[PDB]
């Protein structure tokens, strides 16, 4: 009882079903739940319903490559506890939620390459954090990534992000990934790389990125690596220049200079709202921090706000603690300070 | 010969789980004392336990990371000994968890960041810690404590923001630094930050100088004129415009060396101030704009 | 003036420049404007600026395949009057605007395959409607298409839409496309195909991988004699997952329209709503009529909804028999209502 | 032998550019007359110009599509001739453009749509035309005029007791491409073409809706939950819905076929629930007594 145009082998132990190029519109219903291998490549499946892989507790390999799957229902893989590998490459997935990958206790290979995944839910890999050995998210639309989840994947040895829009890689990641051998960050939006355990075998590819070539990449330039056609995008002096062709001396950082100060003096005698401005400039762009007269750094909390520009806004002043509100512009090449004295 | 004497002994620590705990132990004698760390009588032997010896050979530092509670919560002792002596000191390790962290426990508001300094120049690593009471700040370079006890050395710690200021940088200063906040409540480590030392690049430093100052222009009532202001120097000045006290070119990215101001509908005479800024000086120049009948 | 790892031969007249797999981040500046062929495949170009191909009036082949191009500036291909072929396949384009394809007067090959094109601006092909012989929009996110523009492309011979979300194809199209030899409509959301000049120097029309609704509206197609291209039905339930050419003609059934919710013959004489919902296979179309004229909805004084609801300000003397007509491929249904 | 005589001669048309213009010309004689179309003296010869002869051979129709102005704006003549005669009649074609289209010019509000009918059954193709004054409506099957002048044939055109085309007792010959034509004193406009298909007769029995399992009377305690089953049958199969007197309880999205089980919750008052079965052959009802007994 095999569905039309499909090739099914029901000889124990490996019950295999193959449906390549059979023009499927849906996942074949009433498929034998004792299936071990399932391959549905090169069809035209639009969506994956929960009913599709309901009771397949014997399934270990699932391949859904090259379809038009644009939607995967919640808990669609909830009962695939024996599943080792999952292939959803070359489809139309737009996101990866936790309720979709629930119950994949034995998942060791996860391939989601060549999709349009815009966002991966934080801790959507919870079902297989300790087991996963291979994760592919290449050729998607990821600008961000739940690195905190990645940092827990101990048995991970190959992580590929060949073509996305990832802006930055978290620094604390990759510290416990001792089995990691391949990390691909080619073709993203990486301006810089953190001084992590990049150096070690290990293959870390980071070509095709809009690298900002200042001091923040000096540590990497000092390494002894083969030219993987890495190229700088900024600053203008080094635009279109090959990374490893540039001498270490030309990776320059510029100290912070506070251009727009409060002017060194301010005064409000009552509860009326006050506001201070602080804007720094340098390479890389300095980070502005404010301090209270008590020497306490002020953050994004109640009654006090800080913006990307650097402006400090305080709504209800006590005035019981009047002193010098200092502005600190931290930078890789130095610090700048512009104090203001209020009462 | 001379029996061992302790120059620095570890104290009772109270760190958080997943964090760090370092025990410093130094001694002196003739011959040189060797320092061994013990937990519950036996010599420490664990993957998360590393012993880092000082460059002087004056002692070592027991580093525990990451802190696991309560497998590490015990009594550790330092045993210094030579050919003519054997002394010891013991201390208590307390390891809390995030559930048990009291309000007032040290918290790193701002940790040290990546910094690159040229040789023979000054580098500064920032650290801002909060807590009740006010925690004192110490520093650790490559798992070893930074000696800032000497208030008159290249390496100092600023009183009050206890940042670490490294003067006359040398290649030995290149390493991994981490900030430590400790009060009566406990001890919290900040994230590590790398300091890199590159060779000295002799560049000339000259304060901002107006190569082409603003000219005085006369104009018909409303009224439009372009004023050119050019400044030079190393480093290159950021040029802006003001009308007396308040800035006239707000929210713009300050151009480098040249700023041309455009005026429109000039219906009253005024003086416009051009300002050039660098880390080496701030110069000004005013242009008199008049409205003649 | 040739960039590293690039092969550029500047021997007049045919200036060729090839920069394949050289890790480019931008389109190389200072390219000789008398260049005839320019190929920049397999790099990492993020965006196309208008300055990139400013005055290249000698360019005839431009290849930008396999990059991460997500944005094409307005008038980026202006002054490319000599351009015959354009390759932008395997990129991140999200739309095709008119200001992007401006000035491609001689364009005969346009390949935009494997992108994320969500919408093609109507008449964005105006610069080259009469010249185009090849148009590829395969593997994108198109649910709609400027068919009115496509219908004017006379010299077009190959139109490929291999993998999109196209819901419906216009009926009047393809009547003037006499040189058309290949049309690919595989893997879309097509429920049906119109009885156009599909049947016919040869012609290959592929329409597999669609959620076909197998009723009378495809009967004309089933009667044809074509090879099995693995076409499959999705609806109705009786014919779900069944191969198209395997189903006998008699099983393609349409059900006549039945008006379920009439008004009941049922006001304020000062302000306007009437209900009409039919049901059948395919889903009936509701039309309203005036007592002596044909009522038009979606207008100034009269509005009609997809449900069939007639909705602004009633006239003090335009009362008569307002009849509701439910049109369908298998028949018509009529439920008149008389209001005052 | 007998020289040709005209049975129908074409008239002056005024269509829009890109549209259609058809000229009907028929004649009779012994032997049958052959009809040739001429433009400015010469026999018509163009890609957009097609001559379609009637199946009887009584004449032909000159079809021009799409209309291009003013390349086509001329005088066309019909010349019927045999061995024993040769006669002619001529008419003028005017082709406007959208710029010159007057208010009152025929406009197709709704054209004919795709239709599929079984053999020996009745098929109807709709057409709604507007204009000032009211345009007359004619029909064209496969480029030839449909003769509905005879009000007493299987093929009729409704006007009294919407000039739709009603085709009774369908036969295979009725299968073809139909198009509606609106003509007044102002001009002539064609509607979009629509195909009519004739499939074989599926002998099915016609039975009005009948309740196989009508709703039973159920008693329940205050709040309160009960399921009521209503089953109807027939060909075609009835649409079963639920009502509470006047208002509908079933949505037309979920509306079932042949079987509808109504679910009640929080029943706090006694009521009567009406079950309705609907088909194109009838509408039947049935009430179920729901009471709230302790
Ligand atoms: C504090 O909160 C404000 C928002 O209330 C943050 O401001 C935004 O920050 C991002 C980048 O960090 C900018 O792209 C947005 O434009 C900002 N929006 C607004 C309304 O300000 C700010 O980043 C936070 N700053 C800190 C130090 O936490
Ligand atoms: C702009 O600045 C100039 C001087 O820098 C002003 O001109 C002088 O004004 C004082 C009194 O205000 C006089 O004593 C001087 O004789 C003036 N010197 C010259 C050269 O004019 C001028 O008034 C200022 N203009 C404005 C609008 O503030
Ligand atoms: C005029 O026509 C459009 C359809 O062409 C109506 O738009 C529909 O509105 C309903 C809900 O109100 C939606 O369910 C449909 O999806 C819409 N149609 C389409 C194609 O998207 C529109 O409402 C009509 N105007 C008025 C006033 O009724
Ligand atoms: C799943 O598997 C077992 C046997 O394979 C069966 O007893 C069980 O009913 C199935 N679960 C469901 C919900 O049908
Ligand atoms: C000032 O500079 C702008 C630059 O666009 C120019 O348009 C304008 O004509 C100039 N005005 C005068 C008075 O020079
Ligand atoms: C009524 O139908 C619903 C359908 O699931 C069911 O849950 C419920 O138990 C039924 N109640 C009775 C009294 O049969
Ligand atoms: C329901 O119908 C019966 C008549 O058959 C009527 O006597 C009764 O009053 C009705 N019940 C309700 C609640 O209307």
């Amino acid at each position: 009882p095999c569905p039309g145009r499909c090739i099914c082998q029901n000889v124990a132990p490996t019950l295999t079903m193959l449906c390549a190029k059979t023009g499927l519109l849906f996942v074949p219903p009433a498929i034998d739940r004792r299936v071990v291998e399932l391959r549905l490549t090169d069809n035209f499946i639009a969506a994956v319903r929960r009913r599709d892989f309901a009771n397949m507790t014997s399934l270990v390999h699932l391949t859904l490559s090259r379809n038009t799957i644009g939607q995967v229902a919640a808990g669609a893989f909830a009962d695939l506890r024996a599943l080792r590998a999952l292939h959803l490459d070359s489809n139309r997935l737009a996101e990866v939620r936790g309720d979709q990958l629930r119950g994949l206790g034995n998942l060791r290979h996860l391939i989601l390459g060549n999709n349009q995944i815009r966002k991966v839910e934080s801790a959507a890999f919870d079902a297989f954090l300790s087991t996963v050995e291979d994760l592919d998210l290449s050729y998607n639309n990821l600008e961000a990534l739940p690195w905190e989840a990645v940092g827990q994947m101990v048995n991970l040895n190959t992580l590929t992000l060949d073509h996305n829009l990832i802006d930055h890689i978290a620094e604390g990641t990759f510290v416990q990934l001792h089995k990691l051998v391949r990390l691909d960050m080619t073709s993203n939006r990486l301006h810089k790389l953190p001084p992590d355990g990049l150096f070690l075998p290990l293959t870390v590819s980071f070509g095709g990125n809009p690298l900002h070539c200042n001091c923040e990449l000096l540590w990497l330039r000092r390494l002894t690596r083969e030219d993987d056609l890495e190229t700088c995008a900024t600053p203008e002096h080094l635009t279109d220049r090959y990374f490893w062709s540039i001498p270490e001396e030309e990776f320059l950082c510029e100290p912070p200079l506070i251009t727009r100060q409060a002017g060194g003096r301010a005064l409000v005698v009552e509860g009326q709202a006050v506001s201070l401005r602080c804007r720094a400039v340098g390479d890389p762009e300095p980070v502005v921090h404010w301090v209270a007269p008590d020497g306490r750094l002020l953050g994004n909390s109640s009654r006090t706000r800080v913006r990307g520009d650097g402006t400090l806004d305080v709504t209800i002043t006590t005035l019981r603690d009047s002193g010098t509100f200092t502005c600190i512009a931290s930078n890789a090449a130095g610090e700048a300070t512009a104090p203001v004295e209020v009462c | 010969e001379t029996p061992p004497r302790f120059t620095r002994t570890p104290v009772d620590q109270t760190g958080v789980s997943g964090g760090v705990a370092s025990f410093i132990c130094q001694a002196t004698g003739d011959p040189r004392p060797k320092i061994v760390w013990n937990k519950k009588g036996k010599k420490v032997s664990n993957q998360r336990f590393e012993v880092i010896e000082f460059d002087d050979g004056s002692g070592s530092v027991l580093r525990i990371q990451p802190l696991r509670t309560p497998r590490d919560e015990a009594i550790y002792e330092c045993v210094a000994s030579n050919n003519v002596g054997e002394i010891s000191v013991s201390t208590r390790l307390t390891v809390l968890r995030e559930d048990q962290i009291p309000r007032g426990f040290p918290t790193i508001d701002m940790g040290p960041q990546l910094k690159v300094v040229e040789r023979t120049r000054t580098a500064t690593m920032l650290c801002a810690a909060s807590g009740n009471p006010d925690p004192e700040i110490t520093w650790f370079k490559d798992f070893l404590p930074v000696d800032t006890s000497n208030n008159n050395g290249r390496i100092k710690q600023l009183r009050s923001r206890g940042a670490l200021q490294i003067e006359q940088s040398e290649e030995s200063d290149q390493g991994k630094y981490e900030c430590v906040a400790t009060n009566s409540a406990g001890t919290r480590y900040s994230a590590p930050a790398n300091l890199y030392v590159r060779e000295l690049r002799e560049v000339r430093r000259v304060p901002p100088r107006f190569s082409i100052p603003p000219t005085n222009h006369e104009i018909m009532p409303g009224g439009s004129v372009n004023i050119t202001c050019v400044a030079v120097g190393s480093p290159m000045p950021y040029v802006k415009w003001m009308l007396g006290a308040e800035d006239l070119t707000p929210e713009d990215d300050m151009p480098i060396g040249r700023n041309v101001l455009e005026l429109n509908d000039v219906r009253q005479s005024a003086n416009y101030t051009c300002v050039a800024m660098s880390t080496l000086g701030v110069i000004e120049a005013i242009a008199q704009i008049t409205v003649k009948a």
